[PDB]
């Protein structure tokens, strides 16, 4: 463990600096559940699923 | 008997997501004239001998009236 830190200590250096996390960007667009459905006949296939 | 081999896509939605009732009262204006300005030669066709029929029965009926009193 302790041989891996000082390695990216000094490897990832130069990636972005934007502070937005995953957690504004889930609340500020949510998933909402719909009940709905599709249906897609073809009666040339042999198997439904 | 009942088949029809057949190839379509179909969407629908749950009961629970529109409106029931307000689709009644929605355009009244609009869908009676267009129920009477389609439907207006079927309703002389009906109600037009029956109207001139009634007329010669009361014409006919207040000219043996008048000519029986002395």
């Amino acid at each position: 463990h302790e041989d891996i830190v000082e390695q990216v200590k000094k490897l990832f250096t130069k990636l972005s600096t934007d502070p937005t996390t995953a957690s504004q960007l889930v609340a500020k667009e949510p998933a909402i559940f719909t009940g709905s459905e599709v249906r897609m006949l073809d009666d040339e296939i042999p198997l439904a699923q | 008997k009942g088949f029809v081999p057949m190839k379509a896509v179909t969407y629908g939605l749950s009961p629970f997501q529109q409106k029931i009732m307000p689709g009644l009262w929605k355009d009244l204006p609009t869908k009676i004239h267009h129920k009477v300005s389609e439907n207006w030669i079927s309703a002389t066709l009906l109600l037009g001998p029956l109207v001139g029929v009634y007329s010669y029965v009361q014409n006919y009926q207040e000219k043996e009236k008048l000519s029986h009193r002395y």
